């Protein structure tokens, strides 16, 4: 078995039980596998989030994210939504974190929000068209201020002040479109998210420098 | 003198048929330490010695973990010895998925002479410079297997390796006729005499340095180590 | 020493490349070629080794080779590896005017020829191309040019060079009667055949010995020709005349 | 003399020699006596096997091998090699079966294994074999058979074999025998004989005789000596030895 | 009949401008049922031979086989250039044979070409 | 060895003329630097000075003993220097690839009481070309006719020529080699003859024979090349003989000696297991 | 002996063949790099000059992207194969992060890319060492240097290429924070470093300032000779 | 009755006649051409202390560090070559990121140190994976940080193999060190005084003057992370030793 | 070809302060026909641990192979035995590893964590997770959902819940068994018994 060796390519033909154009080879190796890591190639019931609500604007004092958990904590510095496939945006947002730590490990600083929407978008379109489906908003403050973005399964990628996505959408977009104000205190921005998540028909999250916290 | 030419690779023979690396390769043995491996009608016992660094160093482990009812003792490189250790645990793992039954130690210690007996004919490689003591447990009892840098094993039915280890291998030949009848006491006592006998005549052992191994009929593979050594050495004499 | 000399991949105590520089050595037996940069045209002379009675002439030329519609060079060195490196230097300029629809830029040809070349003097087993070039061309960025290229993958841009046979006394020559600014194409070749007469000690020059190309600019198109016989003898004749003249 | 031409196994010597082979074909010279002779109606296996320490059980490393269900093996030299050719042939008889669903002859597994063997002598990034082997086998439709395949890849069919360091005594012992016109149950006691006969006490400390046939008395398979044939032939050689 | 032959989505956890316009559902099934067939005829051919030869001679005569095509085949040119495969041919046996891929598309004459270095040592297997 | 296929390699040669077949001012300085760099000197450490005297014509000797190795050198510590008072004279300084810095030390000692008995414990590696710089700065140029010179050293098992196999002979032993002039008789058997001894021992003893001076040479083959307890042991018997009768007086306290010094060893490579 | 395969431990623990590697940056051009407040100043000094010749076609300062520049020192031809691998793969971290590239991280991968090449037998190491001046995102200057051996480390000053331990003594010695007061002070330092080995400047020298939120600029014999007046005065 | 030439210590897969790999031995003994590190292990957590080799006043301090943190709870130490230890460091911190993405856990001392020696066991073998390398790193590495059964220092070595000590010291000086450390630690002591002996040892050994900036140090407790000391610490810390 | 073939079933699950039962019933089932009247589908992974799965038989064969198969992997590596978090957190991860074909299999974890109280987890066949106080799957789980829903405990009240839950969801149910098994995860191990139906 040393003339088979230094041939570097493990041909069906030099392995064990082989017969014909066949034989005993393909029932050979049947154990459970070392380490690695990747998806099955293409060929039930599947939960799904639908009568859900989300609700997020950025202003001067950081940004502020209401829902109907329902939001993903990547970081103590980021912040996620998911809409759609639960499992999808849970598996790709833990990857995105991992990414995120990777980073910062090595440049010693943080990163920005553009990077991980970025890095998210470019995940998520590499399967177009398979079946995925998730929708998602990122938030975050970086070195540049406050930050907002919103991604999807469908490649697009955009930034603003103003997003909503749920099945009230219209109507708690419009009641924040009306009450809208870039110079805002806390206070009342905290108003106006409340009014428009009750109108849309409760959890509420405020981004700052230092991390986000809890309101209630 | 004229040996010069022909002790640089495997793929070269001597005038007189002789392959000097193997033979170099069958040296690294030695400079281990020493390990006794016994057996008895229903249990199977593997002892170490353990060496240290220095003071403030924890000892190396000699004796590894294959599967529920397989186990190994190492004396010789490191590297090689990690490298079959992972061989030997996915193919128990192997088997034990596909068949849900163990893998026999006779059907284990043959795959292992066949792929360490590749790297002794092909240009490129170097032989694997470890010795090792398998002890396991199946339908036929109790086993023993010593493996050889080599390719060579061998079916014992008590052995030493390592270095100093004739003495070891003199009182085992010599008190050979009363293993078969000895409970797991007392067989755990003969490999310790055994043990004792490549120190110095001067210093004893301790529970710092001494590794034991037990495998038997309904009693799984287990390891003590520091505070669990001491029942079994409760009983030993002055080193007569 | 003899000790660093086995392969391309051992560098000397004090950091040499020792079969490079054999291979840069193996260039200095080859004929020798000459380049002049004028303001209205380029120019391009060589020196006819294949001299033999019985041998025959059915190509265009010896030692020219064309390009492109833009540019033409000349080698020096071993024919096998020239073939090669002509023949890749076609391909290269064809793909890049499949991709951009523009001729390639000379300087941008070059550079992908030289990487080539290099790659050659940093993997083991393989031998170095022993092989000099001499570019000329027009360009929309730069006009005419003129660039050299050596076995170690370096290359430069010049006004007036030499490479092959006896290439330091025309160097020498061409640096102290060469005016920047005030060349034309007459006062090029006049200068060419004095410096190719002086570095030829075989004997006297005839039409037969010598090949020159002409690179010139004419109503929005590039036109390279290969001096006959005829202009050859002429302007030999007129040197010799001007040298009478001078004593 | 091949002092410079003798380093690889793709160099001749000025007189047309391959040296590498040569010295794989001397180390077979290194191992103890095996013999196998083939009679009326089939063919015995007798190996002199040193005992290396009273350590070991009585069944380690043999050197005696089931190739197939007819088939037995009998080798010398290193013993990894050994085994390696042994799961070759192995694996060739198996092949066999399924492909084309009846038992493999014994020429044909020869022929195999001698190419096979062969191809090692050839090319820089391997060394030859350092091991010779023997085949036996028997059948009703074409009776004993019995080979020998040496380092360099040459096989031959014979009446009377013997390998390894004693092997010129023993042919000497063998060529003294009508083995055409005897029977298994006569032939076991000569095998043990002449391995008496050959063994050299002053160098060996102990041996153990290992036996095994394969004929019309097995029906066709090949297997170990029963216990007390062993012992009677034991008894029969050390009688006569005196 | 030689020319009929018989889970990998990685992730990363073991540059975008080399690598694009490439999705995994269009390489998910082939365009033509004539794809596959074709660029994989070599190797069909091969292993049918290999085959056929283990299954009536032994080991010994696929090994060799192999053993030969390996050794001549390490004497090439550099990736970025051509090579003239002449000892491959003839050890082959296409050596007084033409199909259709020595008249069609030129490999001598192909229209794109990547950079020396990043070829040597893709074939080298670093990237 | 070949890096690529199809190199052309040369065979090596084992008379080494290979190497120097092949015989700017910048190579010249550069060779006298290198040659400077790896110098023998022997100074005081008292003071950090040089001695331009030859060590043994400063001060009369009638007595030299040598170890070399750290079994040897733990030895003579253990048994014999455990027992009276002794000075230090002189130490010497080397530079090589297998000795950095100068564990590696080699220190002359002289005894307070009778000051014509010495005493040398060296464990550094002196490079072939340092040997006979050594023996000029040790011995001099004129040697002294009464004086009677022994030495100790460790070899490997292994390098012991025998018709049998190697690890089949029961290490650890001892063998003896003594020139001509030396009257007595060895305590062990003198070295079988295709096997010989090199480096500095045989300089010693080429040293000894050549110029006339009673010498022997004492060898320990052992399987462990460490600082182990049983070779030491093994250089037991030496001291029943005349060069060493008067130096050893307490035997249990050197044992104990050793028992406490083996528990303070260097820490070895955690390479085998 | 011991020095002439890559991947062999001298007695001591030597990898000769990398110090070989090294010792034919020791014979290039000298090199000099200072970093200001609000520029980077990078000077190369010509070892020779001929008349018959396009000075364009000889540069040894090259531009890797909108905020970082490079000089270097060794081997020409090999030099131009890490540079363009650098641009390619400056050009190519903005398609995956929107942010432009950072000085440390277009270091780093150029050390992993040296140190690739001295792993193995079949190939040599890249015979050039390199200095990497730019601007972060947020505005902060930064100077790195690169060794054939593939190590990294930030400096204030440096100077590579032949005769660079008498500069880097020099810039030692005159480095100080009211020096780097001013981009025309900043320039004339490196005029003054470099002329300590330059037989006489003018001619036998090329500068290349980048200011902060601006592209590379080259300054041409004019100016430089407009400095040195300067400095001479 | 001649002496010959013999030559084993050239090749990574030669066997001595004594059974010694000589190429691993030489590669060990590259290790002491690096900086000292000092590693004392402790009942309250766990010190590493680093000399650090300025070549000129115009580096940067912060860019020559010679530890890192590998996790949240772990750090490292390095000595040898610069360039092999960068290749070890980021193995370590993305196989601590995996285990974490797959487990939901944080990983422990003897699993990181063991996934690390997983990848320096292989050299020598070309005709394996492409990317192995051929020849031993040349590099020695301190592990130390606290997890389940408390604070926990490791050492792994160019030969692919990793103990536990309760006081290890590496690199140039290290015979010295380990001598000076056995005569002082005992396993009943503080932080603090260990930092002081460490500090101590560290001032002995070097050929430079203690100063508090050519040194750094860092230390892991229980309950807190990683923390690397600032100069006005270093400087407190220096004051009265 | 369909590779997909339903079999009946029914899991429970209630997290206690100190315990974690888990029960399910003992038939196979291809909708008609009845295969078996005894096979529990409640696996034993180690000494505070239980998994319990139901839907495609080989599926969840496979599952439970590979799953003891990677316990004895980490065993190995890690010198420990895993908790009940990490089991949850590589099952999602293995679950997820077949997005595009999927498993059919609803699996339901019980165990105690560090600290010595009930978990339960639940999952779906793509791998999402939760963290709950109990959780009733399989077939009958709509029908069985808001009786708990509408009705913590003590061991026995919650063993007497139990078995008038599946008391009387068997009687309206097409895939009961005809025995229960009930596992119980306490700090002293593990105890099961056997109760007709």
């Amino acid at each position: 078995m040393a003339l088979a060796s230094v041939l570097e390519r493990p041909l069906p033909v030099n392995q064990r039980g082989f017969f014909g154009l066949g034989g005993r080879a393909d029932l050979l190796d049947l154990g459970p596998g070392s380490l690695s890591d990747g998806l099955s190639l293409a060929a039930p019931g599947i939960e799904m989030l639908h009568g859900t609500t989300t609700l997020a604007f950025k202003f001067r004092h950081g940004v502020i994210v209401a829902a109907d958990k329902k939001v993903i904590e990547i970081n103590p510095y980021l912040l996620g939504t998911m809409a759609g496939g639960a499992a999808d945006c849970s598996f790709w947002e833990r990857l995105l974190a991992r990414q995120c730590r990777i980073y910062e490990l090595r440049n010693k600083e943080r990163i920005s929000v553009a990077a991980a929407s970025k890095l998210l978008a470019n995940m998520v379109y590499q399967y177009k068209g398979m079946g995925l489906s998730m929708g998602t908003m990122i938030c975050g403050w970086d070195k540049r201020g406050p930050g907002l973005y919103y991604v999807d399964s469908e490649g697009n990628r955009i930034s603003g002040a103003t997003f909503s996505v749920g099945s009230g959408s219209v109507y708690a977009y419009g009641v924040m479109d009306r009450g809208y104000s870039y110079d805002l205190e806390v206070e009342q921005a905290y108003d106006l998210a409340r009014r428009a998540i009750y109108q849309a028909t409760v959890n509420l999250y405020h981004v700052r420098e230092d991390g986000w916290i809890r309101v209630s | 003198m004229f040996r010069n030419q022909y002790d640089n690779d495997v793929t070269v023979w001597s005038p007189q048929g002789r392959i000097h690396q193997i033979e170099y390769a069958m040296e690294a043995v030695k400079q281990g330490s020493a390990t006794v491996g016994l057996k008895s009608k229903t249990h199977a016992v593997l002892v170490a010695l353990k060496r240290a660094q220095s003071e403030l160093a924890a000892h190396q482990k000699k004796i590894l973990h294959v599967d529920n009812h397989i186990g190994i003792s190492i004396a010789g490189l490191t590297a090689d010895a990690r490298l079959l250790c992972n061989f030997m645990r996915q193919e128990c793992l192997d088997s034990r998925f596909v068949f849900d039954r163990p893998l026999p130690v006779s059907r284990l210690v043959s795959l292992i002479g066949s792929k360490t007996q590749i790297p002794t004919q092909r240009y490129g490689r170097r032989p694997y410079g470890v010795g090792l003591l398998i002890a396991g447990y199946d339908d036929m009892g109790p086993h023993i297997f010593q493996t050889c840098p080599s390719a060579n094993y061998f079916d014992c039915r008590a052995m030493s390796i390592g270095a100093r280890s004739q003495s070891a291998r003199t009182y085992l030949e010599r008190h050979m006729s009363e293993f078969m009848e000895c409970n797991l006491n007392e067989l755990v006592k003969h490999g310790l005499r055994a043990l004792r006998e490549t120190l110095p005549a001067e210093q004893d052992l301790t529970t710092k340095n001494v590794s034991i191994g037990i495998v038997g009929k309904d009693l799984e593979f287990t390891i003590y180590d520091d505070d669990d050594v001491s029942p079994f050495l409760e009983g030993l004499e002055e080193r007569p | 020493s003899r000790r660093y000399d086995s392969r391309t991949t051992i560098f000397s105590p004090e950091g040499r490349l020792y079969q490079v520089e054999y291979a840069m050595e193996a260039i200095g037996h080859a004929g020798t070629c000459l380049g002049i940069l004028a303001n209205d045209g380029v120019l391009l002379a060589a020196e006819r080794r294949n001299i033999h009675k019985l041998l025959d002439e059915v190509f265009f030329s010896e030692k020219i080779y064309k390009l492109n519609e833009d540019m033409a060079c000349s080698v020096a060195g071993i024919t096998s590896d020239a073939n090669v490196l002509t023949n890749e230097l076609r391909l290269i300029a064809q793909r890049y005017l499949l991709q951009y629809q523009e001729p390639i830029p000379c300087e941008q040809l070059v550079t992908a020829l030289c990487d080539i070349k290099q790659a050659y003097t940093q993997f083991g087993g393989k031998r170095p191309f022993g092989v000099s070039l001499l570019y000329i061309g027009w360009d929309k960025h730069y006009g005419f040019q003129l660039y050299q290229s050596d076995p170690s993958g370096n290359y430069g841009g010049w006004k007036a060079t030499c490479i092959g046979n006896n290439s330091a006394a025309a160097v020498s020559m061409l640096k102290q009667d060469y005016k920047e600014g005030e060349m034309t194409l007459k006062s090029a070749l006049a200068l060419a055949i004095k410096v190719l007469n002086k570095t030829m000690d075989v004997s006297k020059l005839s039409a037969e010995k010598v090949e020159i190309a002409t690179l010139t600019r004419e109503n929005g198109k590039t036109v390279i020709r290969v001096l006959k016989q005829k202009e050859v003898e002429q302007l030999i004749k007129k040197h010799e005349e001007e040298e009478a003249k001078a004593e | 003399i091949g002092t410079g031409y003798d380093l690889s196994a793709s160099t001749f010597s000025p007189d047309g020699r391959v040296f590498q082979v040569e010295y794989a074909m001397k180390a077979v010279e290194n191992s103890s006596t095996a013999i196998g002779i083939r009679c009326k109606d089939g063919v015995v296996f007798g190996v002199e096997k040193l005992v290396l320490s009273k350590l070991y059980e009585e069944g380690s490393n043999k050197r005696l091998f089931n190739v197939d269900r007819h088939v037995g093996m009998a080798v010398a030299g290193l013993l990894a090699d050994a085994r390696s050719l042994a799961d070759i042939a192995r694996e060739e008889a198996s092949n066999f079966r399924s492909n084309f669903g009846y038992n493999i002859p014994l020429k044909h597994l020869a022929d195999r294994v001698a190419m096979y063997v062969h191809a090692y002598t050839l090319y820089s990034a391997v060394r030859p074999f350092g091991c010779s082997f023997m085949l036996g086998s028997y059948s009703v439709n074409d009776g004993a058979q019995l080979y020998m395949i040496d380092p360099s890849g040459v096989s031959y069919g014979y009446w009377g074999c013997a390998i390894g360091k004693a092997r010129q005594a023993a042919k000497t012992e063998i060529e003294k025998l009508q083995m055409k016109e005897m029977t298994c149950r006569d032939i076991v006691k000569e095998v043990a004989k002449i391995i008496y006969i050959v063994h050299d006490e002053v160098k060996d400390k102990a041996f153990e005789l290992e036996l095994s046939w394969v004929g019309e008395l097995t029906n066709g398979r090949h297997e170990i000596v029963p216990k007390d044939i062993r012992e009677e032939a034991e008894k029969y050689a050390k009688e006569s030895l005196k | 009949m030689n020319a009929r032959g018989l889970d990998s989505i990685p992730v990363t956890e073991l540059d975008l401008l080399r690598k694009g316009f490439s999705c995994v559902k269009n390489e998910l099934l082939p365009s033509h049922p004539l794809e596959l067939s074709e660029k994989n005829f070599q190797l069909n051919q091969d292993k049918m031979n290999f085959s056929t030869l283990r299954n009536i001679q032994g080991l010994f005569a696929p090994l060799k086989l192999q053993m030969e095509f390996k050794a001549v085949q390490q004497v090439q040119r550099l990736p970025f250039l051509s090579s003239s495969n002449l000892s491959l041919d003839v050890l082959r046996g296409n050596d007084e044979t033409i199909g259709f891929e020595d008249i069609l598309n030129d490999p001598s004459q192909s229209e794109v070409m990547g950079e020396p270095h990043l070829m040597v040592e893709y074939k080298l297997g670093l990237l | 060895a070949a890096t690529f296929f199809g190199e052309v390699v040369k065979a090596p040669c084992r008379a080494g003329t290979e190497d120097e077949e092949e015989e700017t001012p910048e190579d010249r300085e550069v060779r006298l630097q290198l040659a400077r760099k790896r110098e023998v000197r022997l100074l005081r450490r008292q003071t950090k000075t040089s001695l331009e005297v030859s060590l043994l014509e400063k001060y009369p000797c009638s007595k030299f003993i040598i170890a070399i190795g750290n079994n040897a050198v733990a030895f003579l510590s253990s048994f014999v220097m455990n027992s009276g008072v002794w000075e230090e004279v002189g130490c010497a300084k080397l530079w090589n690839e297998w000795c950095r810095t100068t564990e590696a030390f080699c220190v002359f000692y002289h005894l307070k009481s009778n000051p014509s008995v010495f005493l040398c414990q060296c464990s550094c590696y002196v490079a072939e070309d340092q040997q006979y710089q050594w023996l000029e700065k040790v011995f001099g140029s004129c040697p002294r006719k009464n004086m009677q010179i022994t030495i100790l050293t460790c070899r490997h098992v292994t390098d012991y020529k025998t018709s049998e196999s190697t690890g089949s002979l029961p290490s650890p032993f001892l063998r003896a080699l003594k020139t001509q002039n030396f009257k007595d008789s060895a305590c062990c058997p003198l070295l079988e003859q295709p096997n010989i001894v090199h480096d500095l021992p045989a300089a010693v003893l080429s040293y000894c024979q050549v110029w006339k001076i009673p010498a022997i040479l004492y060898l320990c083959y052992t399987d462990v090349m460490k600082l182990d307890l049983i070779t030491v042991e093994a250089f037991k018997p030496i001291l029943s003989t005349r060069s060493l009768k008067g130096l050893v007086k307490n035997i249990p306290q050197s044992t104990e000696i050793l028992k406490k010094l083996m528990t303070t060893n260097e820490i070895q490579s955690n390479i085998y297991t | 002996s011991y020095d002439r395969a890559i991947t062999v431990f001298s007695p001591d623990g030597h990898l000769f063949q990398v110090e070989y590697a090294q010792e034919a940056v020791k014979k290039g051009s000298t090199a000099v790099g200072v970093r200001g407040r609000d520029i980077v100043v990078l000077g190369v000094e010509k070892k020779s000059v001929a008349k018959l010749q396009d000075e364009r076609t000889v540069r040894k300062i090259c531009a890797l992207d909108d905020n970082v520049c490079m000089a270097f020192a060794g081997l020409t031809a090999d030099a131009r194969i890490v540079i363009n691998r650098a641009r390619v793969e400056c050009q190519s971290h903005r398609l995956t992060v929107e942010d432009p590239v950072t000085v440390e991280y277009i270091t780093r991968y150029i050390a992993s890319l040296k140190q690739r090449y001295t792993q193995s037998n079949g190939r040599r190491p890249f015979g050039i060492s390199a200095l990497i001046v730019g601007f972060d995102f947020d505005g902060t200057p930064r100077l790195y240097q690169t060794d054939p051996s593939g190590t990294y480390h930030a400096w204030k000053a440096n100077a590579i290429g032949r005769g660079a331990k008498s500069v880097r003594e020099f810039l030692e010695k005159n480095y100080t924070d009211e020096a780097i007061e001013t981009d025309d002070l900043t320039i004339k330092l490196v005029i003054k470093a470099l002329l300590e080995v330059v037989q006489s400047g003018g001619k036998n020298i090329e500068l290349a300032v980048m200011r902060r939120d601006q592209s590379l600029k080259i300054l041409n014999p004019e100016e430089i000779e407009k400095y040195v007046a300067e400095i001479e005065k | 009755m001649f002496l010959t030439r013999s030559e084993y210590d050239r090749g990574v897969n030669t066997f001595s006649p004594e059974g010694r790999l000589f190429q691993v031995e030489y590669a060990i003994e590259a290790i002491k051409l690096g900086s000292t590190a000092i590693g004392i292990q402790t009942s309250e957590g766990v010190c590493l202390a680093v000399e650090k080799r300025i070549t000129s006043p115009l580096m940067e301090p912060s860019s020559i560090e010679k530890i890192v943190e590998i996790d949240a709870h772990i750090g490292c130490a390095m000595s040898g070559l610069i360039a092999d230890a960068k290749t070890l460091i980021d193995k370590a911190r993305v196989e601590t990121q995996n285990h974490w993405f797959t487990y939901n856990e944080t990983m422990t001392v003897e699993s990181v140190t063991q996934a690390v020696s997983n990848l320096a066991l292989q050299f020598g073998e070309e005709d394996a994976d492409p990317g192995a390398m051929s020849r031993p790193f040349g590099v020695a590495l301190l592990f130390g940080g606290v997890d389940e059964k408390g604070p926990q220092l490791f050492h792994m070595d160019p030969s692919g193999t990793f103990v536990q000590c309760d006081a290890r010291a590496i690199g140039s000086a290290s015979e010295g060190a380990q001598s000076s450390l056995q005569e002082v630690y005992h396993k009943s002591m503080t932080l603090k005084e260990a930092i002081k002996s460490s500090l101590i040892i560290l001032k002995q050994v070097m050929e430079e003057k203690l100063n508090a900036t050519n040194i750094e140090l860092a230390t892991v407790q229980p309950g807190q992370n990683f923390h690397m000391f600032t100069k006005e610490e270093l400087e407190e810390v220096i004051k009265d030793i | 070809f369909s590779p997909y073939v339903f079999n009946g079933g029914t899991i429970l699950a209630i997290a206690g302060e100190d315990f974690a039962i888990v029960a399910s019933d003992t038939r196979l089932s291809e909708g008609f026909s009845i295969h078996t009247r005894d096979s529990p589908k409640c696996y034993k992974l180690t000494d505070k641990t239980v998994i319990g799965c139901s839907g495609f038989h080989g599926d969840c064969l496979t599952l439970t192979k590979i799953i003891e198969a990677r316990l004895k992997m980490y065993k190995h590596s890690n010198n420990k035995a895993m908790t009940t978090g990490a089991i949850a957190a590589m099952l999602s991860t293995i679950l997820y590893s077949r997005r595009f074909f999927p498993y059919y299999v609803y699996n339901i974890i019980g165990g105690l964590d560090e600290e010595g109280k009930g978990a339960v987890y639940s999952f779906d066949p793509v791998g999402s997770y939760q963290r709950d106080s109990f959780k009733a799957g399989g077939s009958a789980s709509a029908m069985l959902q808001p009786l708990l829903d509408n009705q913590p405990l003590s061991l026995d009240r919650a063993m007497r819940l139990v078995k008038d839950v599946f008391i009387s969801a068997a009687e309206r149910d097409v895939y009961t068994g005809d025995a229960l098994r009930i596992c119980i995860v306490t700090k002293e191990g593990i105890r099961e018994e056997t109760v007709s139906l």
